[PDB]
């Protein structure tokens, strides 16, 4: 089976951007995504990426500061997370679908950021 | 001019099956007879005329249409085919006059650690007509819950890459899939073939 470790995860300072590396093994057919759980809040889409593609959707929330690439190669996705407003503190997981039915079948365990004001 | 058939057959880029490319070829004769007895190709199957007899046939409009499909799934193009495949992406028409050929392309397209470029649809909220491409990226409503534009729960995005790595199975091996359309009619015909 395939199995996800994310790294990448601390603390920063308002407006900074932490570089969210996920390793990932088994990686070229199945589908990523970039999820978050908000302190009170249950989670919500943040990005995913299809392998070789440029088929993005990210929340409106997000959106325009938010980017993924595919390396292909050492089997890793990468979120850039720019200027960071304070309250996008949240925990981010990966995560791989196959065939898709009530939602995406394996969850690795993630990373903790968090912004400082 | 000789009929850009052979360009089409062997062309540096096939789309993907969920966006197909549709070329029309016009005022031209093309040597049906070389193509049919070629081992190179694995399917030839004709509809609506026997490829034997293709050999004379003067006709008035032909189409040239491309897609990248696995070979497990070869059997899905056809008239009438009920699959995921053929329904939520290329369906042929009941009547469909004309020949779907289909190689082996592994050697070409495939690459070692995988080509994942090819993507097709898989949950679409109602059949296709024949003939009908779709490009939307609307993502499924396929739950009760409203999607509202983002992807989860009850919310699918209908593109999915096919795994093609050069060691799979047999059945998983990629194939090129031309579609020739042939239509016969009273009238100036574009293709009258080598009479």
């Amino acid at each position: 089976q395939v199995q996800l470790v994310e790294s990448g995860g601390g603390l920063v300072q308002a407006g900074g951007s932490l570089r969210l590396s996920c390793a990932v093994s088994g990686l070229g057919a199945h589908r990523v995504g970039w999820f978050r759980r908000a302190p009170g809040k249950e989670r919500e889409f943040v990005a995913a990426i299809g392998a070789n593609g440029g088929n993005t959707n990210y929340l409106d929330s997000v959106k325009g500061r938010f980017t993924i690439s595919r390396d292909n190669a050492k089997n890793t996705i990468y979120l850039q997370m720019n200027s960071l407003k304070p309250q996008d503190t949240a925990v981010y997981y990966c995560a791989a679908r196959d065939i898709e039915t009530a939602e995406y079948t394996y969850w690795g365990q993630g990373t903790q950021v968090t912004v400082s004001s | 001019n000789l009929c850009p058939f052979g360009e089409v057959f062997n062309a540096t880029r096939f789309a993907s099956v969920y966006a197909w490319n549709r070329k029309r070829i016009s005022n031209c004769v093309a040597d049906y007879s070389v193509l049919y007895n070629s081992a190179s190709f694995s399917t030839f199957k004709c509809y609506g005329v026997s490829p034997t007899k293709l050999n004379d046939l003067c006709f008035t409009n032909v189409y040239a249409d491309s897609f990248v499909i696995r070979g497990d799934e070869v059997r899905q193009i056809a008239p009438g085919q009920t699959g995921k495949i053929a329904d939520y992406n290329y369906k042929l028409p009941d009547d469909f006059t004309g020949c779907v050929i289909a190689w082996n392309s592994n050697n070409l397209d495939s690459k070692v650690g995988g080509n994942y470029n090819y993507l097709y649809r898989l949950f679409r909220k109602s059949n296709l007509k024949p003939f009908e491409r779709d490009i939307s990226t609307e993502i499924y409503q396929a739950g009760s819950t409203p999607c509202n534009g983002v992807e989860g729960f009850n919310c699918y995005f209908p593109l999915q890459s096919y795994g093609f790595q050069p060691t799979n199975g047999v059945g998983y091996q990629p194939y090129r899939v031309v579609v020739l359309s042939f239509e016969l009619l009273h009238a100036p015909a574009t293709v009258c073939g080598p009479k």
